[PDB]
C-alpha cells in the first residue's frame, strides 16, 4: 500500500511540474508578443 | 540704392519665412510618426 501511494504522490508532483512548465510556455509566448510589438516600435523609430 | 537695400531686406525676409514654414511642416510630420510610436508602446505594455 505504501509503495502504491508513494507512486501516487510522485505522480502528483509530476503534475505540478508539468503545470509549472505550462505556465512558463504561456509566459514566454506573451513575452514573444511583447518583443514583437517592441520590434515594430523600433522599426517606426528607424522610419522616424 | 535705397530701393536696392530695401529689396535685399525683403528678399532675406522672404526666404526666412519660407524656412519657418518648412520647419513647422516638418515638425508636424515627425509628430505624427511619434504618435504611432507611443501608441505602439502602450500596446507593448498591454502585452506585459
Amino acid at each position: 500500500i505504501s509503495q502504491s501511494e508513494t507512486y501516487r504522490r510522485r505522480r502528483q508532483e509530476w503534475e505540478i511540474q508539468r503545470n509549472n512548465a505550462e505556465a512558463e510556455l504561456k509566459q514566454i509566448d506573451a513575452q514573444l508578443k511583447s518583443l514583437a510589438v517592441r520590434r515594430e516600435a523600433a522599426v517606426l523609430q528607424k522610419t522616424s | 540704392t535705397q530701393f536696392g537695400s530695401t529689396l535685399q531686406n525683403i528678399i532675406e525676409r522672404q526666404d526666412a519665412e519660407a524656412l519657418n514654414a518648412l520647419l513647422q511642416n516638418q515638425a508636424a510630420e515627425l509628430i505624427l510618426t511619434n504618435l504611432s510610436i507611443q501608441d505602439k508602446t502602450i500596446e507593448e505594455l498591454d502585452a506585459e
